[PDB]
């Protein structure tokens, strides 16, 4: 059964950083790509970037990768989003998602953790 | 008489690297067996279609020599049958595999001081190959939705890596080299035979 | 580079014929897919590569390469299908998205 456990709803108050989990299972980890997505409450879907777990690789949109960091740990079997510098612009719900080139392409996705940074 | 030219394909300078691994058609020709079986110098020498002492007696319509440099490790994904990176992507034995799988320890030369980069071996493919296929092609791997259209990018690897050979390494990271002897009868007449 | 959703919401009974479109600027070779968001979180796959999909999609609901255009088209509304409705560009990276269009009773 495919599940992209992810962390529950997070706040904190503004200039700081968070830590946000996403379990993936029904599958062996490495055979997939991870990507991530940040989708605001008053705006549209954004791609943040991804972190192929199997080969270590790493690729961004140029905007967040000022500020986004994706790993991934192989004996967890989980992918992980660091945020820093949680300002007026970092605020969304954020939606973890895995791909592949065989059509298994951003179809299953995490639950959506609604990062809030607001005091 | 005339032995077969076991010394050109065992006895060498530089062997082919395993996505790229070199076929000698030994025929018209008597296989002295005895000296490679006799050899102090071998590791491996699995032999599927006979028994490694019978080879003297037989005779057959060819026999293929395939030639290649792999990792100590891998050796054993040459048995047929057998599963892994090397067994999968770049030499596979079919099923009924009627021949012998000969290796030795090589690091004496394949290994250079700093490290050895010359022998590539291919990580990524589509599709497992079929039985003694070889597959030369650097074509961009598809490892994302996104297309490969640029020479390099994400998930768009060279299905092509290439073996870390120290002279230090451990038995498993030192440069093997293997020669399989697919030996094969077919409707033509038989030509290579065991010495009288 | 993104494609533009022609519309921004759209209204129906249940019933009536639903036409969502992705227009491009550049030529994105064919490759995009289409996932639909519930206000209420729940994000999935409808439609991937040209007219493909796969995994469990609801009844049969698929779009074409309309020339310029990127579509998608469905045999019926329903209740869940009420929705906000998205466009991928994952052509080329950065991965980029249409604006999204939601579907509504009148
Ligand atoms: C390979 O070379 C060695 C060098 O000592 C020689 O003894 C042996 O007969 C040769 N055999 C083959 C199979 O070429």
């Amino acid at each position: 059964e495919v599940q992209l456990q992810q962390s529950g709803p997070e706040l904190v108050k503004p200039g700081a950083s968070v830590r946000i989990s996403c379990k993936t299972s029904g599958y062996t980890f490495t055979e997939y790509s991870m990507f991530w997505v940040k989708q605001s409450h008053g705006q549209s879907l954004e791609w943040i970037g991804g972190i192929n777990p199997n080969d270590d690789s790493t690729t961004y949109k140029q905007n967040f990768k000022g500020k986004a960091t994706l790993t991934v740990d192989k004996s967890s079997s989980t992918a992980f989003m660091e945020l820093r510098s949680l300002t007026s612009e970092d605020s969304a719900v954020y939606y973890c998602t895995r791909d592949r080139y065989d059509g298994r392409v951003v179809d299953f996705w995490g639950q959506g953790t609604t990062l809030t940074v607001s005091s | 008489t005339n032995l077969c030219p076991f010394g050109e394909v065992f006895n060498a300078t530089r062997f082919a690297s395993v996505y790229a691994w070199n076929r000698k058609r030994i025929s018209n020709c008597v296989a002295d067996y005895s000296v490679l079986y006799n050899s102090a110098s071998f590791s491996t020498f699995k032999c599927y279609g006979v028994s490694p002492t019978k080879l003297n007696d037989l005779c057959f319509t060819n026999v293929y020599a395939d030639s290649f440099v792999i990792r100590g490790d891998e050796v054993r994904q040459i048995a047929p049958g057998q599963t892994g990176k090397i067994a999968d992507y770049n030499y596979k034995l079919p099923d009924d595999f009627t021949g012998c799988v000969i290796a030795w320890n090589s690091n004496n030369l394949d290994s250079k001081v700093g490290g050895n980069y010359n022998y590539l071996y291919r990580l990524f493919r589509k599709s497992n190959l079929k039985p003694f296929e070889r597959d030369i092609s650097t074509e961009i791997y598809q490892a994302g939705s996104t297309p490969c259209n640029g020479v390099e990018g994400f998930n768009c690897y060279f299905p092509l890596q290439s073996y870390g050979f120290q002279p230090t390494n451990g038995v498993g990271y030192q440069p093997y080299r293997v020669v399989v002897l697919s030996f094969e009868l077919l409707h033509a007449p038989a030509t290579v035979c065991g010495p009288k | 580079i993104q494609m533009t959703q022609s519309p921004s919401s759209l209204s129906a009974s249940l019933g009536e014929r639903v036409s969502l479109i992705c227009r491009a600027s550049q030529e994105i070779s064919g490759y995009l897919s289409w996932l639909q968001q519930k206000p209420d979180g729940t994000i999935k796959r409808l439609i991937y590569a040209a007219s493909t999909l796969d995994s469990g999609v609801p009844k049969r609901f698929s779009g074409s390469r309309s020339g310029s255009e990127y579509s998608l088209t469905i045999s019926s509304p329903e209740s869940e299908d009420f929705a906000d409705y998205y466009c991928l560009q994952y052509a080329s990276y950065p991965w980029t998205f249409g604006g999204g269009t939601k579907l509504e009773i009148k």
